[PDB]
């Protein structure tokens, strides 16, 4: 409805503008449990205000924004702090005072297998040298794909455009028109490995619930039971 | 749900 | 060094068979009998697979470990890609064999297959929706192959060679939409739209790996040692 | 392994 009635810099600005902030933190296993997770808690609070600003978001009906973002909650998530421990190789930057290795990982059952894929996938921006206007529109991307099978035409609309919006980008850097092309699908196949550590991450969340170490935050539950 | 209070 | 028709005609060449099973339509289907069914059937198209990942382009030029890991990723989400295709043109319903057409009501005849089930119907409705071509099918086939185990992964440099075959492929994808007439922009749209599913068979593939996990720990369907195998790579 | 095998042959 107005989403579609923007310019891919008007939509990059539009973005960039609603990007959410870094928030910071307050180890044995429970103590960074409590640590991540109350981050988390936190993190979603500022995505779902965010998400109330992704162009075209606000249009589609409460019930589809719910599932959306219940669905990926914790690829926006991971996309973020991937993003954010760019610069920082080797180490994952959850918070600017929580800067952790993959030897600390190895501090809680299981989280160091889905650290080295967190890190993997930094490397991977680092090597193709992700820009931030690229960033916002793959994480824009995750909340408008990541839900839209399990469930239209406006999303896909909107899906479409974001697609514009990326090569506009890249036309724009001076890359050829083959260029364009790979680096488009390069992007967008990482994607399919963030949903794999997201389905990783969200069992392994699971697995510290049941069998209690850290009590979770409500809100933290709540989309922890969206995905069983 | 909390969820739809924050939207 | 292929042309984009050379590895068109070289991935519609390697396509493996459509199997059957030994379903015989005269008596239903309970819990056990469906999921022997599906799990010897998913054995047998497991073989055809590995003969069918050493004819895709280049990935003969991979060491064998290499090889190992990338089928030991990617799978079930082949296997999948598949069976969605074959649905294709049968809505509401999954081809698993010419014999085997299931319902998403026969799904609830195992537990949490249901859920898997309409997933799968979903991507069968999606790929109907697009029009989906059968070059465009063994391209994204190929795709997930090399792909989905490439991040989890000194020296080498084989990773390198892992992106240039994949950049290859959408190379060929590109050539494709061109050939058929569509716009620059519609290109790029639809490589993404295409490129987008591969992130929800992903999905598919990790729900449907803990699934039938689940089953061999409540010992439903004894599962051949293949298959044990390579659900074993996903812990 | 049998994946190991089968890919060799
Ligand atoms: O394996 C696990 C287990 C677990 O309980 C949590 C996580 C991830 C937590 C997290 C917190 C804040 C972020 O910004 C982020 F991207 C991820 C991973
Ligand atoms: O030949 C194919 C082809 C194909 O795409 C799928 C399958 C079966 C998938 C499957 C098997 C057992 C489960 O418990 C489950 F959840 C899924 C078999």
């Amino acid at each position: 409805s107005l989403a579609l009635s923007l310019t891919a810099d008007q939509m990059v600005s539009a973005l960039l503008d609603a990007e959410p902030p870094i928030l910071y933190s307050e180890f044995s296993e429970a103590s960074m449990m409590g640590l991540l997770t109350n981050l988390a808690d936190r993190e979603l609070v500022h995505m779902i205000n965010w998400a109330k600003r992704v162009p075209g978001f606000v249009d589609l009906t409460l019930h589809d924004q719910v599932h959306l973002l219940e669905c990926a909650w914790l690829e926006i998530l991971m996309i973020g702090l991937v993003w954010r421990s760019m610069e920082h190789p080797g180490k994952l930057l959850f918070a600017p005072n929580l800067l952790l290795d993959r030897n600390q990982g190895k501090c809680v059952e299981g989280m160091v297998e889905i650290f080295d894929m967190l890190l993997a996938t930094s490397s991977r921006f680092r090597m193709m040298n992700l820009q931030g206007e690229e960033f916002v529109c793959l994480k824009s991307i995750i909340l408008l794909n990541s839900g839209v099978y399990t469930f239209k035409d406006h999303i896909h609309r909107v899906l479409d455009k974001i697609t514009d919006t990326l090569i506009h980008l890249m036309a724009k850097a001076g890359l050829t028109l083959q260029q364009q092309h790979q680096r488009l699908a390069q992007l967008l196949l990482i994607l399919s490995h963030i949903r794999h550590m997201s389905n990783k991450g969200m069992e392994h969340l699971y697995s510290m619930k049941c069998k209690n170490v850290v009590p979770l935050s409500d809100l933290l539950l709540e989309m922890l039971d969206a995905h069983r | 749900k909390i969820l739809h209070r924050l939207l």
